RNA sequence: GUCUCGUAGAGGGGGGUAGAAUUCCAGGUGUAGCGGUGAAAUGCGUAGAGAUCUGGAGGAAUACCGGUGGCGAAGGCGGCCCCCUGGACGAAGACUGACGCUCAGGUGCGAAAGCGUGGGGAGCAAACAGGAUUAGAUACCCUGGUAGUCCACGCCGUAAACGAUGUCGACUUGGAGGUUGUGCCGGCGUGGCUUCCGGAGCUAACGCGUUAAGUCGACCGCCUGGGGAGUACGGCCGCA
RNA sequence: UGAUUCAUGACUGGGGUGAAGUCGUAACAAGGUAACCGUAGGGGAACCUGCGGUUGGAUC
């Protein structure tokens, strides 16, 4: 299960600018792509990850 | 009249015009030039060439400041995104950093209605 | 898109890189799409059309590797 | 043409000097197929020009050409919306064809006595960047200058 | 139909919060243009704009993820977090014992616009004004801009409210996918929902084709040449 | 004193038919601003504009 705290893994699924990478490019399953997006959005709110790269 | 050597070039590249503003590192403007004020109106003003002429004139307006190094911030989709940077390097400045700062709303306000031409 | 020109990197090489990082960010396509408002019925109509085109073209490609022209 | 099947035609060199370059200039000057009448006019103007300077008939002719040959011109280009006068590079052959045509046209407009004298005064001013023809080359370079922004259409 | 265990979900109602952007306000730097178009002009600017930096105010919408993806009776539903809450599906069993299907009248829900009262108002923008275009231009284009769009409560009850396809059940060759369960040893099964193609059959043809427009049963709604007309008059409903 | 029904009435509302005069050119092709639906406002007229919706849109 994906953890919003597990920042090291989450960084694999965001671009250099901070955007979530499409599942068609990373080859992620749909059910887990939805968990990644939720986790990434929680991490952004806690300032563990950036919203946009111009931070 | 104070030397700076380390400035920032801001390129405002809209579909109709190009504005080039050179500031120091704290946002204080030192000089500016625009494609529209460099002798081009109408369809000529919105070209990459007119943007290049504006980049040169801006480089001249700040030659007293002794600027040596430049970061470049590009903003907008206009045709003067690249010819202004090419001309800033040909002007003698050392282009240290290039960045896109085009604003993107994360939704934001409703845009104007589509044109029926 | 934050291209830091590294030492000894010629300017043209940095210029082509910044261009690459822009196109890979889709900033230009995103700005052009936000210039005017698109009605939700229009957005849905053109999302469906692009999927019908992606599909019906692949289905004809399969029928073009199993046929001779001469 | 659409099919692009147009090669090149050989032109005989002029009698007195054996220069194909000069023989074309006689052709541009000729009217009604009266070539000998044009050969005489060119030869007379060329001698007045040869004694008005220190150079031979040819070297004085080339110096006249070098000051009238255009390097860039404008051509129209109708694209999605309107038409822009795009500046285009003039190919080396068209440079000579335009230079000769403007000289002959300028000389025909003067008010001296004979055409041999008119051509002589134009070929002489062309050596000093004066008169028409040279001015026509200036007007073309200006137009192509004011449209340099359109140098990619 | 009930119970047990679990699963996915923009299903609903209430509250909170985050970041991007627009506008406005203040200040710093800075100086002659900006903005707009096919080209212009109206408009804005030396009373210092536009550009750039800092701080503040406020409203609305939630980039990427995002998908012929998901959920919902339909209308519809999209940041994140909490609270209240509906449905669906699956695996093993246990339980009730035809408790079912459909439905005139009735009742409820029902996009957008619109209406009432009280709020709110950034952006957008009917009406309106000016600038253009034009033979004219009550338009298309440009610069502005008010209702309205937003919130609470009430009304209205209509849409190409569409799959132009009523609901329920049974039966009848195939192929490739999506999505979500579950059994077994990536491999083999077995459920739910869903996209495209196509067989028989059907169809005026186009096409439909196990999610039927095929083969049947139950019940309901509806049609009967075009125009007049979904109009008049009357009734009921509505503040209009 | 009501109801209902028939006749009639200055004037007025739209409708049909004929005929073609005047004004434009809304639709059919991407019909030259894709068309149409509901609604609202505006306009000599066909109509135009806003908001949501449909494909019964050409091009790509
Ligand atoms: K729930
Ligand atoms: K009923
Ligand atoms: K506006
Ligand atoms: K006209
Ligand atoms: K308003
Ligand atoms: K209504
Ligand atoms: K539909
Ligand atoms: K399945
Ligand atoms: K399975
Ligand atoms: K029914
Ligand atoms: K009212
Ligand atoms: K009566
Ligand atoms: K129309
Ligand atoms: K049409
Ligand atoms: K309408
Ligand atoms: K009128
Ligand atoms: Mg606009
Ligand atoms: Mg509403
Ligand atoms: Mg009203
Ligand atoms: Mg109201
Ligand atoms: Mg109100
Ligand atoms: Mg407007
Ligand atoms: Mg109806
Ligand atoms: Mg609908
Ligand atoms: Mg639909
Ligand atoms: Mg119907
Ligand atoms: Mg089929
Ligand atoms: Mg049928
Ligand atoms: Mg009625
Ligand atoms: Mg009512
Ligand atoms: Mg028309
Ligand atoms: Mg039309
Ligand atoms: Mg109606
Ligand atoms: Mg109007
Ligand atoms: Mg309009």
């Amino acid at each position: 299960e994906i953890d919003y705290k597990d920042i090291a893994t989450l960084k694999n699924y965001i671009t250099e600018s901070g955007k979530i990478v499409p599942s068609r490019i990373t080859g992620t399953r749909a059910k887990y792509q939805r968990q990644l997006a939720r986790a990434i959005k929680r991490a952004r709110y806690l300032s563990l990850l950036p919203y946009t790269d111009r931070h | 009249r104070k030397q700076v050597s380390d400035g920032v070039a801001h390129i405002h590249a809209s579909f109709n015009n190009t504005i080039v503003t050179i500031t120091d590192r704290q946002g204080n403007a030192l000089g500016w030039a625009t494609a529209g004020g460099s002798g081009f109106r109408g369809s000529r003003k919105s070209t990459p060439f007119a943007a290049q002429v504006a980049a040169e004139r801006c480089a001249d307006a700040v030659k007293e400041y002794g600027i040596k190094n430049l970061e470049v911030m590009v903003k907008g989709p206009g045709p003067g995104r690249e010819s202004t940077i090419r001309a800033l390097n040909a002007a003698g400045f050392r282009i240290t950093n290039i960045t896109d700062v085009t604003p993107i709303p994360h939704x934001g306000c409703r845009p104007p209605k589509k044109r029926r031409v | 898109p934050v291209i830091k020109v590294r030492e000894n990197e010629p300017f043209d090489v940095a210029l082509r890189r910044f261009k690459r990082s822009c196109e890979k960010a889709g900033v230009l396509a995103e700005v052009r799409r936000r210039e005017f408002y698109e009605k939700p019925t229009t957005e849905r109509k053109r999302a469906k059309a692009s999927a019908v085109k992606r599909h019906a073209k692949k289905l004809a490609r399969e029928n073009a590797r199993r046929t001779r022209l001469y | 043409p659409r099919r692009r099947v147009i090669g090149q035609r050989k032109i005989l060199p002029d009698p007195k000097f054996g220069s194909e370059l000069l023989a074309k200039f006689v052709n541009i000057l000729m009217v009604d197929g009266k070539k000998s009448t044009a050969e005489s006019i060119v030869y007379s103007a060329l001698e007045t020009l040869a004694q008005r300077s220190g150079k031979s008939e040819l070297e004085a002719f080339e110096v006249a050409l070098e000051n009238v040959r255009p390097t860039v011109e404008v051509k129209s280009r109708r694209v999605g919306g309107s038409t822009y006068q795009v500046p285009v590079e003039v190919r080396p052959v068209r440079r000579n064809a335009l230079a000769m045509r403007w000289i002959v046209e300028a000389a025909r407009k003067r008010g001296d006595k004979s055409m041999a004298l008119r051509l002589a005064n134009e070929l002489s001013d062309a050596a000093e960047n004066k008169g028409t023809a040279v001015k026509k080359r200036e007007d073309v370079h200006r137009m192509a200058e004011a449209n340099k922004a359109f140098a990619h259409y």
